[PDB]
């Protein structure tokens, strides 16, 4: 699968941003996507997840509450929908994909996204 | 004559079930190595082993027996490899549903460890053998857990390097195995009885609430995942583990010990303790406090465990040791297909995909039912 994500950008505080992932290419064995986060001088930090197949979600504890990831098999396309941003969020966002099958490897993530850029400031 | 069979199978025996890995599992399942949602392992992942381990089972008893006990132990010594080559490297939803598959092999080829003994040594030394071979099992997973929180304590060893000393304990105990002398006979290839009333009723409680023991087991490191999420705050699996397998053995010792007649203090003292295990899982459902959910796993095993012992005692006081195993043997499958048909329903994914922390007021409400049926059948 050829993950690319689109809808980053600089937002002011209090201001929305939805990111879409456009999965495509081998997409007939995915079963979960999430999205990932890397603020400026730290590591990647999880987001959120949405099962493919089925709809359960789970967020990270800081993001609840505001973030919302939501599938849209139709189009294979995933979204983010992330309210009331605050300076501290800016960083760039990632998609990753656990496609499927009995793997070995060291994430459970094997594809991966460019990232997009989100500045939240004024 | 009897020294080299027994101290080849207790070397087995003790390196194959010390495991320092197997306290921190779901912390390590659902950590950065393997992350994974909490309602993927109890919904998704976990329900194949009690899947796996029910096809597995007669056929297994019946080759264990057809082909030597050795062969089958052997078995066991490479799922319990695979298991953890899997368990350290493979990555996904379907990976960890075949790691639950082999350790159905792992759990369901048991039988042989203490078959074999039966066929290598004299009738007199059996007993006394028998223990030393039970005994060993407890004191390994009683010092590996004592050995993992003493390291993600007091040295904060990964998780990961704790299924490294379980690869590394488990590679042993598939050396020795190799060294077991062959047996030359067994019980029933190369070598009714429920219409008793006392064995009929006394394998019921014991598979009605073996069933629910495993339930509870099973889906209770994911109960205390959820009241203390192990990357927030300090677990104490290790040490809460070790202290509940060794409260169980004082209760199972302390049961043979005092002289009582468990035929006027049989029955009564079987409600008695069932009231106290579903009195201790509600406990661990409806508290908000993690020390007192540990609490109530201790009370829970060091209470089964003292009437599984009366159970047992008094269904083996007339069966001879062939028909031990095939007494056993019936009502470790009855247990399965019990804790099966609630899986299915209560657990699956394709049943009512019930979270955990309602599971168990399922399961403390079900050790309140056998006891009100095994006191409401005392009818007048
Ligand atoms: C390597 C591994 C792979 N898959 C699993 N899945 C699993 C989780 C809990 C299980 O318990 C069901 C009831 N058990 C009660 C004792 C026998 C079975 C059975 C299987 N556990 C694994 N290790 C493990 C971790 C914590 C506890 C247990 S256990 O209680 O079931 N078995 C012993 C550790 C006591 C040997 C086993």
């Amino acid at each position: 699968v050829q993950l690319v994500e689109s809808g980053g950008g600089l937002v002011q505080p209090g201001d929305s941003l939805r990111l879409s992932c456009a999965a495509s290419g081998r997409t007939f064995s995915i079963n979960a996507m999430a999205w990932f986060r890397q603020a400026p001088g730290k590591e990647r930090e999880y987001v959120a997840q949405i099962s493919w197949t089925g709809g359960n979600t789970y967020y990270a504890e800081s993001v609840k509450g505001r973030f919302t990831i939501s599938r849209d098999n139709a189009k294979n396309t995933v979204y983010l929908q992330m309210i009331s941003l605050k300076p501290e969020d800016t960083a760039v966002y990632y998609c990753a994909a656990d496609s499927g099958g009995i793997r070995l490897g060291a994430s459970r993530w094997n594809y991966w996204g460019q990232g997009t850029q989100v500045t939240v400031s004024s | 004559s009897w020294i080299y069979p027994t101290v080849i199978l207790c070397l087995f025996g003790f390196f194959s079930m010390m495991r320092p890995s197997e306290p921190f599992l779901i912390p390590y399942l659902s950590g950065p190595d393997k992350q994974l949602t909490s309602a993927e392992i109890t919904n998704e992942i976990f329900p194949v082993w009690t899947y796996s381990y029910l096809v597995l089972l007669l056929p297994v008893f019946v080759l264990t027996d057809y082909v030597r006990y050795k062969p089958v132990i052997i078995l066991q010594g490479i799922s319990f490899i695979i298991t953890w080559l899997l368990l350290l490297f493979g990555q996904g939803v379907k990976t960890m549903q075949v790691v639950e598959f082999f350790y159905g092999m792992v759990t369901a080829a048991e039988v042989a460890y203490y078959a074999y003994i039966y066929s290598v040594v004299s009738p007199e030394h059996y007993q006394r053998v028998s223990g030393y071979c039970r005994s060993v099992t407890l004191a390994a997973y009683t010092a590996g857990s004592v050995l993992a929180q003493l390291l993600v304590s007091l040295a904060q060893m990964s998780y990961f390097y704790l299924n490294v000393i379980s690869l590394a304990s488990v590679s042993v105990a598939f050396l020795f195995s190799l060294f077991l002398p062959m047996p030359k006979k067994s019980m029933f290839f190369h070598a009714e009885c429920y219409s008793s009333k006392r064995l009929f009723y006394w394998s019921l409680w014991w598979a009605f609430a073996t069933a629910g023991f495993n339930q509870v087991l099973n889906y209770v490191q994911i109960l205390w995942d959820y009241k203390a999420p192990s990357q927030d705050s300090s677990i104490y699996n290790g040490a809460v583990e070790a202290i509940a397998t060794f409260g169980g053995a004082v209760a199972a010792f302390a049961v043979g010990y005092v002289k009582v007649n468990w035929d006027l203090l049989g029955e009564l003292a079987l409600v008695v303790f069932s009231v106290v295990n579903a009195g201790s899982l509600f406990l661990m459902h409806y508290t908000a406090n993690i020390w007192a959910c540990y609490a109530g796993y201790l009370i829970f095993k060091s209470s089964y465990m003292l009437l599984i012992t009366i159970a047992v005692f008094q269904i083996a006081v007339n069966l001879n040791v062939e028909r031990y195993a095939l007494v056993f043997g019936i009502n470790t499958f009855i247990a399965l297909v019990i804790q099966t048909i609630m899986t299915v329903i209560v657990v699956d994914q394709r049943g009512l995909n019930l979270p955990v922390s309602i599971q168990f007021l399922v399961y403390g409400s079900y050790f309140a039912v056998i006891a009100g049926i095994f006191l409401m059948r005392s009818m007048y």
